């Protein structure tokens, strides 16, 4: 499933190169290689110098906001109110995100301290996120949690894996 | 103002997203009830999840019922106010004949129908006189009085 869908996504991203506006901005997706050996095993290409989005975000949240909730505390508070009406779920969610502030803007300030490199890498991040967002809407792509999204800390772009 | 609001509520009813949501919740309720019928804390959790589905479905259907009320009421108010929008009679008629069973639509129509000039319905007598029946329902007591 993952290999077939990686091939489909690569083909559509190749379609993107035939238009002036998407080609001018190098809009496309980053690919990897899945190789199924048997119905129970495979070789997956370990993408070179990335870091999972969750593995960056959970330490950074407590490094930059030591008075906020931990990530596990937010997860548990959200999971406890899972068998309740929508009003209580939304109230718990607002209460939890009022004590949890985003820290993603630091990923670029601590891997690229030069403003030229910083600006280029943040633009790469925004463009690859936009392309994969539209392409994954059109193809119904789901399972987009933090362990399926990798941050390339050499070029700034995101890689989506596990596309099944 | 009234035509604006009526067209908004109507567009909120015939929304493909909301119709697919209602259909998905309906299939979920059906399948969960069938699964409960299979087994009859397995039963306990299964029926708890079934009850949660029921609450979600009640919420969605109540939202749609409010939209229907507002749509019918504002179509009737817009017909009674000006002559700018007079094909609202055809749309009101389609919407009312689709909902001839839902007593909420019939209560709203009963409340607001006597303020529209009958010249707005005068050219729709082929469709009105085709639905006449003697059934003693509220829909028929409104339809026969309008035709009269
Ligand atoms: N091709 C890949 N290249 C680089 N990192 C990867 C790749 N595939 C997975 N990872 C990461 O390496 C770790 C291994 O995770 P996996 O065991 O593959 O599945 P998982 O998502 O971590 O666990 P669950 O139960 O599926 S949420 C995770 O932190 C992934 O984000
Ligand atoms: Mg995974």
């Amino acid at each position: 499933q993952d290999a077939i869908m990686e091939q489909v996504f690569a083909a559509v991203s190749e379609l993107l190169k035939l238009h002036r506006e998407t080609r001018q901005r190098n809009l496309g997706i980053r690919t990897y290689k899945v190789l199924p050996l048997t119905s129970s095993s495979g070789l997956i290409e370990f993408v070179s110098n990335t870091i999972p989005l969750h593995e960056y975000l959970m330490p950074a949240h407590e490094r930059y906001y030591p008075k906020d909730l931990k990530g596990s505390q937010c997860r548990k508070e959200i999971a406890n109110a899972q068998t309740k009406n929508t009003e209580t779920r939304i109230a718990v969610y607002r209460r939890v995100t009022e004590r949890f502030h985003p820290v993603m803007r630091y990923f670029f300030m601590e891997y690229f301290p030069d403003p030229d490199e910083w600006f280029q890498k943040r633009t790469n991040y925004t463009r690859t996120t936009a392309a994969i967002s539209m392409l994954g809407h059109v193809l119904g792509l789901g399972d987009r949690h933090g362990h399926n999204i990798l941050l390339d800390h050499k070029t700034g772009e995101v890689v989506h894996i596990d596309l099944g | 103002v009234f035509h604006q609001f009526a067209v908004f509520c109507d567009e909120q009813l015939q929304n493909p997203d909301s119709l697919e949501d209602l259909a998905r919740l309906q299939n979920l309720k059906k399948g969960k009830d069938e699964e409960v019928a299979q087994l009859k804390s397995h039963l306990a959790k299964a029926k708890q999840w079934q009850e949660l589905d029921q609450q979600e479905l009640r919420r969605v259907e109540q939202t749609r019922s409010e939209f229907l009320k507002l749509c019918i009421e504002n179509y009737l108010l817009s017909l009674a106010a000006s002559d700018e929008h007079d094909n609202d009679a055809l749309r009101f008629m389609a919407l009312w004949l689709e909902k001839s069973e839902e007593e909420v639509a019939n209560e709203v129509v009963k409340k607001w129908i006597n303020k529209v000039p009958t010249r707005k319905f005068a050219l729709l007598m082929n469709q009105l006189s085709s639905r006449l029946q003697d059934h003693n329902t509220l829909f028929q007591k409104l339809l026969i009085d309008l035709v009269y």
